[PDB]
C-alpha cells in the first residue's frame, strides 16, 4: 500500500519564489 | 489531499535514506523487504525477533539447494 | 540567500559584496538577520570568486599591448579549467533545492578543491600580465610554474601548455613540408631567442631550418 | 543565557572563527569567555587553537616556492587532511533544529588526536626541505601506536613522490636538472672534459632520504654517471635502456646498474 | 492489517516459494515472534546511533561515519516513523562485514528497573 | 467569471497584464528576501522610501529573454529607449536583492542589442547591388538555425526547472561567435 | 607534576647513546604535557536549606559532570595534583543519607582521573612501542565511559534518573576502571617499560581466573601490547 502509493511521479520544478522546499 | 501526498514524498525520501543505510551495511534486505518490516515495527515487534526469523528463512534457501 | 551568494561567486558581484578593482567582493553591509561570525566565513569564501572574476576580466581584455597567436591560445585553456567550477556550482544549487539547512561552511568545504588550484594559477596570470611576455617565452613561464609541488596546479597548466604546443605543431608542419617561414611574426630569416622556448635545444632549430629551407630548392 | 548559544559559538571556533560570546583574548592563550558549562567549554576550544596552528602554516608555505616541491607536497598533505575536518562541521551545522553528546565530546575525541599529531608534525619538520623533510616524517614511524603508524604511512607516500621522481630522472636519463636542492647529487657548473667521471658528479649528504641507504645513493649516482657518460662520449644510444617501498629499490636499481655498466 | 499476514508476506519475500510452498517455517516463526511483540531492552535510538557508528568504523570507512550522521538527521527531519529505534537496530543486527569482551562496546540495559 | 475566472486561474496574466501577483508563496527567507530587506531598511530608518515593482517569478523572465535573444522585438521586459534595449527596473523577483537582477538582465540586453541590429539590417532589405543581398541571406542562414536551438529549449520548460545560470552557460558556444 | 619532565629527557639521552646505528629519536611539543584541558579532569548557596527532592536532582546533576572529570556546582576537586590520588569534596551542609552514597560513588571519579593522567604523560616515546600499544587500548575504555555518561545524561533530562538507579548503573564500569587504575599505578611504581610491562600483563591474565570479566580485559590488553614486540 506504501509501495502501491510509492510508484507515483514527483514534480521536479522547484520554485524561485519558493526556493525552500516547495511542492 | 495535496499536503497528504507531500508526506508520501517525505516517507519515500526517508526510505531511500534507509535504503542506502541498508546497502552500505551489506544487508540482504532491499527496499521492498524493508517496506514490510517498517510496517511490522509500526505494529510493534522486537527487532531481535525479526532478525532471528530472517536469519532462519535465509537458511531455507540452503535447506533446499 | 541560497542562490544569492551562488551568483556572487560567479560573474555577478551584487551590492552585498561590492566590486572593486582594488579588491572586489567586499562585505561592508551589516545584516541583523545573520550571526556576526558569518561575515568571516563569507570573507574566506569571497577570495575564490574574486579570482574567478579576475580570470574573466583577462579574457575580456584580449581573447601594441599583449597580442599574438599564443595570446589567443593561453586564454583559451583558462576557459577549460573554469568549467568544473561551473559544474560544481550547479551541483551546489541542486543540493540547496532539497535541503536548505546547509550553511556557508558547506559551500566553502565543497569548493575547497579550488583553493589550491586557483591561488597558484592566479600568480602566473599576474606575472604574464604585469610583464610584457607575449612571444614564445610564455610557454617557459608556464613550464616554470607547471612543475609545481602541489598536484592540482601540476595538472592544470599541463593542459594549458599543451594547446600552445599544438599551435606550434601547426607552424612547424607548414615549415618543414611546404617551406613556409614567417607563418607567425614575432610576439635572412631564422628562429631567435624570442621565438624559441628555453627547453628545446639549440641544435634542433638549426636542423629544422635546414629541413625547411631545402624545400624551396 | 543557555547551553545552545555556547554550542553555536564553539561550532565556529572549530574553524578558528571567533564566536559571539566566546572570543580569543590573546592568541597564545586559549579561548576565553567574553558554571559547569563554562568549565566544560575550554577543552573543546583547545582544538580550535591547535587548528589555527596548522592552518596558518599551510596558508603560508603553499604560496611559497623556495620551499621546494618536497614541502609543497607537505602543504598538499596538510590541506587534504584539513578538508575532511570541515565535513564533520557541516554535518554539525545542519543538525541544528539531542544536540549535546557530552556537548559532542565523543564525536570530537578522535580528530583531537589527529590534530595534536599534525601540530607536532609541522614543528618537527620546521625549516626543512627534501630528505631533511623526509627524515622528519621517518621519525614518527618508529611508533607502536596503530593510529599513528596508519597516519604517518599515508603522508610519507605523499611526500616521497618527488624524490622518487628525481630518482627515475637519473636512471633513464642521468641528466640532473633540479632547481631546488632536494636531490643528493650535486652536479658541477663546469661540464668537465675527462674529469667528467671523477669530478662532475658529487654526493650531497643532507638530501639523502631515510628510506634509502647510503649504499643505494652512492650506487645510483654511479648509474646516472654511467648513462650520462654514454651519451656525451660514446654516442651509442639505446633509447630508454634500463617502512620501505617493499623491495622495489633493490629490485630495480641493481638490474639497471648491471645492464648499464655492462653496455658501457 | 494483522501481524500474521504480514509475516506471511515476509516468508514469501525471503524465500521465493509460495505460502502453500512453505508453511513449516512460518508456523515455527509465529511461535518465536509471539510475546516478543514489544521492546525488551532500552528503546533509545541514541544508543543504536552510536552503535551504527561503531559498526561502520569496523568496515574501516570514515566517510560513511559522517554520512550516517546525515542519514539519521533526515530520519528526524521528516518524522514519519514513531519507533525509529527498532528498524535501525534491525539494520544493525543483520549487518555483514565485507572486510569474549563486551566491555569495549556499548551494552544495553536489561530493563530490570524499567517497564518494557 | 467563466472565462475571466479561467484566465485568472489557469492562465498567468499578472505582470504582462497589470494585475498584481497572487503566486503562492511559502515564505521564509530564501524567498522572503524582499520583506527581510524591508525590515532591515526600517531598522536603518529610511524613512519609508517606497519602491514600486510588479513582482514576477523568475522563469517568465527567462522565457522573455530567450524570446529577446531569438530576434523578435517589442517585449514587456527591457524598456526600449531610442532603438537600444535597456534593462527595466520595475520588475522584481523576491531574492537577488534587485541589484544582481539588474546586472544579469543588463548583460542579456547587451547581447540582445547585437542581435537586434543585425535583424534590423535583415528586415531593411525586405521592406542592382546583389552582393549585399548575398550577404544578408548568409546572415539569415545563421539566424534561423540559431533560433531553432532556443526554440527547442523553451519547449522543455512546459514539460523540470531551469535557472539563469543554465541558460547563460548553455549559449556560450554561440555568444562566442556572435562577438 | 614536576617529576616527569626530567625523566623523559634522561631516558631520551639513554636510548640515544645506547643505539649502535643512527640518530633521530622523536619528540612531542611541550604543550601536550602542559595543558590541563587535554585531561578529562582539570548557585553558591547552601543546598541544605532546599527541599529534599530537589537536592537529589541537584547532586546527581553535578555528579554526572564530575564522573568524567569536569567540576560540579556543589562539588570541588581537592587540590593535590600529585600522585594517582584524587579526592573531591561535596558541600558540608548535605543531608547524611545522600552524603554517604556520594562517598561511595566517588571511586569511579578517582579511577577516572588517575587513568586519564597516565595516558597523557606516558604518551612519550621513552617507554617504547609497547607502552604506546598499552596506552592505545586504554584510551578506548575512556571513550566507552563517555558513551555511557552521554546516555545517562539524556536519561536524567526525562525525569527518569535518581541516585539509587545511578548507583546501580555505575557499578559495572566502576570495577573495570578500578582494574585499569590498579594497572596504571603498578606500571608507574616499578617504572616498567619495554618487556618488563609485557611480563606484568602476562601475570595479571593468570591472576584473574574466577572473575572472567577482567580476564578478558587483560587478554585483550596483552594481545594489543605484544603486537610490536
Amino acid at each position: 500500500l506504501w509501495e502501491a502509493a510509492l510508484t507515483y511521479e514527483a514534480s521536479k520544478r522547484r520554485c524561485w519564489e519558493r526556493v525552500g522546499c516547495p511542492p | 489531499a495535496a499536503a497528504a501526498a507531500a508526506n508520501l514524498n517525505a516517507v519515500r525520501e526517508t526510505m531511500d535514506v534507509l535504503l542506502e543505510i541498508s546497502r552500505i551495511l551489506n544487508t540482504g534486505l532491499d527496499m521492498e523487504t524493508l517496506s514490510i518490516c517498517v510496517r511490522l515495527c509500526e505494529q510493534g515487534i522486537n527487532p531481535e525477533a525479526l532478525s532471528s526469523v530472517i536469519k532462519e528463512l535465509r537458511k531455507a534457501t540452503e535447506a533446499l539447494k | 540567500m541560497i542562490h544569492e551568494l551562488l551568483l556572487a561567486l560567479s560573474g555577478y558581484p551584487g551590492s552585498i559584496f561590492t566590486w572593486n578593482k582594488r579588491s572586489g567582493l567586499q562585505v561592508s553591509q551589516d545584516f541583523p538577520f545573520l550571526h556576526p561570525s558569518e561575515t568571516s566565513v563569507l570573507n574566506r569564501l569571497c577570495r575564490l570568486g574574486t579570482d574567478y572574476i579576475r580570470f574573466t576580466e583577462f579574457i575580456e581584455q584580449y581573447t601594441g599591448g599583449l597580442h599574438g597567436i599564443y595570446l589567443r591560445a593561453f586564454c583559451t585553456g583558462l576557459d577549460s579549467v573554469l568549467q568544473p567550477y561551473r559544474q560544481a556550482l550547479l551541483d551546489l544549487e541542486q543540493e540547496f533545492l532539497g535541503d536548505p539547512h546547509l550553511s556557508i561552511s558547506h559551500v566553502n568545504y565543497f569548493l575547497d578543491q579550488f583553493q589550491l588550484l586557483f591561488p597558484s594559477v592566479m600568480v602566473v596570470v599576474e606575472q604574464i600580465k604585469s610583464q610584457k611576455i607575449h612571444g614564445c617565452q610564455i610557454l617557459e613561464t608556464v613550464y616554470k610554474h607547471s612543475c609545481g609541488g602541489l598536484p592540482p596546479v601540476r595538472s592544470a597548466l599541463e593542459k594549458i601548455l599543451a594547446v600552445c604546443h599544438g599551435v606550434m605543431y601547426k607552424q612547424l608542419s607548414a615549415w618543414m613540408l611546404h617551406g613556409l617561414l614567417l607563418d607567425q611574426h614575432e610576439e635572412q630569416f631564422s628562429l631567435r631567442v624570442e621565438i624559441l622556448p628555453s627547453y628545446i635545444p639549440v641544435r634542433v632549430a638549426e636542423k629544422i631550418l635546414f629541413v625547411g629551407e631545402s624545400v624551396q630548392m | 543565557i543557555t547551553e545552545a548559544a555556547l554550542v553555536r559559538d564553539i561550532l565556529y571556533v572549530f574553524q578558528g572563527i571567533d564566536g559571539k560570546n566566546i572570543k580569543m583574548n590573546n592568541t597564545e592563550n586559549c579561548y576565553k569567555v567574553e558554571r559547569s558549562l563554562r568549565d566544560t567549554a575550554v577543552r573543546l576550544s583547545e582544538l580550535g587553537w591547535l587548528h589555527n596552528k596548522i592552518r596558518r602554516y599551510t596558508d603560508q608555505r603553499s604560496l611559497d616556492r623556495s620551499f621546494g616541491l618536497v614541502g609543497q607536497s607537505f602543504c598538499a598533505a596538510l590541506h587534504q587532511e584539513l578538508r575532511e575536518y570541515y565535513r564533520l562541521l557541516s554535518v554539525l551545522h545542519s543538525q541544528l533544529q539531542s544536540l549535546t553528546l557530552r556537548r559532542l565530546l565523543v564525536w570530537t575525541y578522535d580528530p583531537k588526536i589527529r590534530l595534536k599529531t599534525l601540530a607536532a608534525l609541522v614543528d618537527h619538520c620546521q625549516g626543512r626541505k627534501g630528505g631533511e623533510l623526509a627524515s622528519a616524517v621517518h621519525a614518527y614511524t618508529k611508533t607502536g601506536d596503530p593510529y599513528m603508524r596508519s597516519l604517518v604511512q599515508h603522508i610519507l607516500s605523499l611526500v616521497s613522490h618527488p624524490v622518487l621522481s628525481f630518482l627515475y630522472r637519473w636512471i633513464y636519463d642521468g641528466e640532473l636538472e633540479d632547481t631546488y636542492h632536494e636531490f643528493f647529487v650535486a652536479s658541477d657548473p663546469t661540464v668537465k672534459t675527462d674529469r667528467l667521471w671523477h669530478d662532475k658528479y658529487t654526493l650531497r649528504k643532507s638530501m639523502i632520504p631515510s628510506f634509502m641507504t647510503m649504499d643505494q645513493s652512492r650506487k645510483v649516482l654511479l648509474i646516472g654517471k654511467s648513462i650520462n657518460f654514454l651519451h656525451q662520449v660514446c654516442h651509442d644510444q639505446t633509447p630508454t635502456t634500463k617502512t620501505d617501498l617493499e623491495n622495489a629499490f633493490q629490485g630495480k636499481i641493481d638490474a639497471a646498474y648491471f645492464e648499464t655498466s655492462k653496455y658501457l | 492489517k494483522s501481524p500474521n499476514v504480514l509475516l506471511q508476506n515476509l516468508c514469501c519475500r525471503i524465500l521465493g516459494r509460495s505460502e502453500a510452498d512453505v508453511a513449516q517455517q512460518f508456523q515455527y516463526a509465529v511461535r518465536v515472534i509471539g510475546s516478543n511483540f514489544a521492546p525488551t531492552v532500552e528503546r533509545d535510538e541514541f544508543l543504536v546511533a552510536e552503535k551504527i557508528k561503531k559498526e561502520l568504523i569496523r568496515q574501516r570507512r570514515e566517510a560513511d561515519a559522517a554520512l550516517f550522521s546525515e542519514l539519521h538527521r533526515k530520519l528526524h527531519s521528516q518524522g514519519v516513523l514513531k519507533n525509529k529505534w527498532s528498524i535501525l537496530y534491525l539494520l544493525l543486527s543483520l549487518s555483514e562485514d565485507p572486510r569474549s569482551y563486551a566491555t569495549l562496546f556499548a551494552q544495553a540495559l536489561p530493563r530490570d528497573a524499567h517497564s518494557t | 467569471p467563466d472565462d475571466r475566472s479561467w484566465l485568472e486561474h489557469h492562465v498567468v496574466h499578472q505582470y504582462w497584464t497589470a494585475r498584481p501577483s497572487q503566486f503562492p508563496h511559502s515564505l521564509h527567507l530564501h524567498s522572503n528576501l524582499a520583506a527581510v530587506w524591508d525590515q532591515h531598511l526600517y531598522s536603518s530608518d529610511p524613512l519609508y522610501v517606497p519602491d514600486d515593482r510588479v513582482l514576477v517569478t523568475e522563469t517568465q523572465v527567462i522565457r522573455e529573454t530567450l524570446w529577446l535573444l531569438s530576434g523578435v522585438k517589442k517585449l514587456f521586459i527591457f524598456q526600449l529607449i531610442d532603438g537600444k534595449v535597456t534593462v527595466r527596473n520595475n520588475i522584481i523577483v523576491t531574492h537577488l536583492t534587485h541589484s544582481c537582477l539588474r546586472s544579469v538582465l543588463e548583460q542579456i540586453a547587451a547581447y540582445g542589442q547585437v542581435v537586434f541590429r543585425l535583424q534590423e539590417f535583415i528586415d531593411e532589405v525586405m521592406g542592382p547591388f546583389r552582393t549585399y543581398q548575398a550577404f544578408m541571406w548568409a546572415l539569415y542562414k545563421y539566424f534561423i538555425s540559431f533560433k531553432e536551438e532556443l526554440a527547442e529549449i523553451e519547449k522543455c520548460i512546459i514539460n523540470t526547472t531551469i535557472t539563469l545560470a543554465i541558460v547563460v552557460d548553455k549559449l556560450a558556444p554561440r555568444l562566442s561567435q556572435l562577438k | 607534576l614536576q617529576q616527569s619532565l626530567e625523566l623523559k629527557r634522561k631516558m631520551l639521552r639513554d636510548k640515544q647513546n645506547k643505539k649502535n646505528s643512527g640518530q633521530h629519536l622523536p619528540i612531542f611539543p611541550a604543550w601536550v604535557y602542559e595543558r590541563p584541558a587535554l585531561i578529562g579532569d582539570f548557585t553558591a548557596l547552601p543546598i541544605g536549606t532546599l527541599p529534599l527532592a530537589s537536592q537529589e536532582s541537584a547532586v546527581v546533576e553535578d555528579l554526572l559532570y564530575v564522573l568524567v572529570g569536569v567540576d560540579g556546582r556543589y562539588v570541588s576537586a581537592q587540590p593535590l595534583a600529585g600522585r594517582q590520588s584524587r579526592t573531591f569534596l561535596v558541600d558540608p551542609n548535605l543531608d547524611l543519607s545522600i552524603r554517604e552514597l556520594v562517598h561511595r560513588i566517588l571511586p569511579v571519579a578517582a579511577s577516572y582521573s588517575a587513568v586519564t593522567r597516565f595516558i597523557e604523560e606516558k604518551s612519550s616515546f621513552e617507554y617504547g612501542q609497547v607502552n604506546h600499544a598499552l596506552a592505545a587500548a586504554m584510551r578506548t575504555l575512556v571513550k566507552e565511559h563517555l558513551i555511557l555518561v552521554s546516555q545517562l545524561e539524556q536519561l536524567h533530562r526525562q525525569g527518569l534518573l535518581s541516585l539509587q538507579k545511578l548507583w546501580f548503573y555505575i557499578q559495572p564500569a566502576m570495577r573495570t576502571m578500578d582494574i585499569l587504575a590498579s594497572l596504571a599505578t603498578s606500571v608507574d611504581k616499578g617504572e616498567c617499560l619495554g618487556g618488563s610491562t609485557l611480563s606484568l600483563l602476562h601475570d595479571r591474565s593468570f591472576s584473574y581466573t574466577g572473575d572472567s570479566q577482567a580476564q578478558e580485559l587483560c587478554l585483550y590488553l596483552t594481545k594489543a601490547a605484544s603486537a610490536p614486540y
